[PDB]
């Protein structure tokens, strides 16, 4: 759909090189690697999330577009 | 013979419960006694605080009794309100200043100052007095086939 | 013969079909994207802060309960009523000789005199009228004690005995209460065949 | 059977204009109590 490409850049941790990238009918994969620092058994103190976003080419060979970039203190999960 | 002998001595045993016992006869306004169905909602509240709230410590004796008093004001508003509205009591933590959590409700429904308890708001009040997992109530609400349970349950901590 | 073009000019806006079909295709986008973005951010707010503290923001909202009344006449204070009657009236009537209705009641096609004055004056049932017409038609019963173990105190189904609140009674029964009250096609089992 | 019949009712409030004041508000308190009691009894019976 066209309304998901909105909710995507509606997000702050979803950024690309060119936000003008044609996002319809593409296939986006998220090879992400997250870090976290605790302050209780459940209440995190610092979460990081990062890892490139890749797109299926017409050859289905994935090529990067942008970078997930998330960080938050005092979380309770990972969004 | 229990319920009948409680019928004949009713006026008597409640005088004694008010005079010389730990858990008094609950339904007593300003010294003179009555039954639960003769006491008005406002009086029910103003008495619940007299027996479950400690003026000297200015703190509820239990969160369980404060939960009792809250779940009571819940129906108090559930009855007199006309349509569905938001609770004037959103977390019972408001009862920590009770004589004003009372006025807050009994100004939203001044009718509950004059009209007695609806009868479905008596057996509820009782099922809330014999609810497990809560400290038993520090008074006697009624005389029925469970009178001694009401009379001598958890009657040790009082000392 | 006359024609009378009461059209606002809609023959001038050209290619109106998709000009129309676009105006609404946009009103679903701008509607649905703020449906989807709104719910996930509210959902985002539930994983960084957790709903353990977000449940205290779900306010407790109370359903009114049925509190029937007796409709006693209201007594306005004495100054109000000594005014409405002639001032010379007091001390002028042998009150032993003034008859006065003191109660009344009724059993009609609409139940008691409280629940007919509703479909009489107000044309439809209140909450206190729909619970009473539910109780005198044997739809809802009472129950206190322990049903399903849990202490239930309040109205219940009478056929299935499954608890029912007085706020969901007007939805659950008002159809049949009105289906079977007042002038009706004669129901034979009320008249033994 | 040609049995007619016409009864007229007056508003109750015209009555209390015929009684002294202290007696009225005396009666007033009296009804106030009965109303509550009747409320109680009507609800016990209605329930059970
Ligand atoms: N041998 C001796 O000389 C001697 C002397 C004194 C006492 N005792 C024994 O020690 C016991 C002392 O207890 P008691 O007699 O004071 O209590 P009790 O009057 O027998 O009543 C206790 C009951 O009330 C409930 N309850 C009490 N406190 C509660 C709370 N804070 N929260 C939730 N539920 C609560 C419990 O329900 P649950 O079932 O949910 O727990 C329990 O079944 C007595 O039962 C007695 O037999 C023995």
């Amino acid at each position: 759909t066209s309304k998901d490409i909105a909710v995507l850049r509606s997000k702050e941790w979803f950024q690309l090189d060119d936000e003008d990238f044609d996002l319809l009918n593409k296939t986006l994969t998220f090879e992400t690697e997250t870090e976290v620092t605790f302050k209780n058994a459940n209440i995190f103190s610092s979460v990081k999330c990062f890892g490139p976003i890749k797109v299926e080419l017409p050859t289905k060979e994935t090529v990067e577009i942008g970078i997930v970039d998330y960080e938050a203190g005092a979380s309770h999960g990972n969004p | 013979k229990l319920v009948p002998t409680l019928e004949a001595k009713r006026d008597y045993i409640i005088s004694r419960l008010n005079a010389d016992f730990q858990k008094p006869w609950f339904a007593t306004v300003n010294g003179q006694a009555r039954d639960l169905a003769t006491m008005t909602y406002e009086e029910v509240a103003k008495r619940l605080v007299e027996l479950m709230f400690i003026r000297s410590t200015n703190s509820w004796f239990d969160v369980t009794w404060r939960t009792f008093t809250g779940d009571f004001l819940r129906r108090v508003e559930e009855r007199f309100t006309k349509s569905k509205t938001l609770s004037l009591i959103q977390s019972y933590s408001l009862l920590d200043k009770p004589d004003e959590a009372i006025e807050k409700v009994f100004n939203a429904y001044p009718a509950a100052r004059e009209q007695f308890l609806n009868a479905q708001d008596i057996d509820h009040f009782l099922s809330m007095c014999q609810n497990p997992m809560q400290k038993p109530v520090p008074f006697v609400p009624v005389l029925d086939r469970r009178f001694e349970i009401f009379f001598k349950k958890d009657s040790l901590w009082q000392s | 013969p006359v024609m009378a073009d009461l059209n606002g000019g809609l023959q001038f806006v050209p290619e109106l079909k998709e000009f129309t079909a676009k105006l609404r295709k946009e009103l679903v986008e701008t509607s649905e994207v703020r449906k989807a973005v709104s719910i996930e951010t509210a959902l985002e707010h539930k994983v960084v802060n957790g709903n353990s503290a977000d449940a205290a923001y779900a306010q407790v909202e109370i359903q009114p309960r049925a509190n029937i009344q007796l409709d006693f006449p209201e007594l306005k204070p004495y100054k109000q009523v000594k005014q409405i009657a002639p001032a010379e009236l007091e001390g002028l009537l042998d009150l032993e000789r003034v008859i006065v209705v003191t109660g009344f009641a009724e059993v009609g096609p609409w139940g008691s005199a409280r629940t007919r004055w509703e479909m009489e004056a107000f044309g439809e049932f209140s909450l206190e009228g729909c619970v009473e017409m539910a109780w005198i038609m044997g739809f809802i019963s009472y129950h206190n004690g322990n049903l399903k173990g849990r202490p239930y105190t309040g109205w219940v189904d009478s056929k299935t005995k499954e608890p029912v609140d007085d706020k969901d009674v007007k939805a659950k029964y008002e159809t049949s209460i009105l289906e079977h009250s007042g002038i009706r096609l004669i129901e034979p089992e009320l008249f033994n065949g | 059977g040609q049995k007619g019949g016409q009864a007229i009712v007056v508003h109750p409030d015209y009555l209390y204009g015929a009684i002294t004041e202290d007696r009225y508000n005396e009666y007033v308190a009296k009804v106030s109590a009965r109303e509550k009691s009747a409320y109680k009894f009507f609800h016990n019976g209605m329930i059970y």
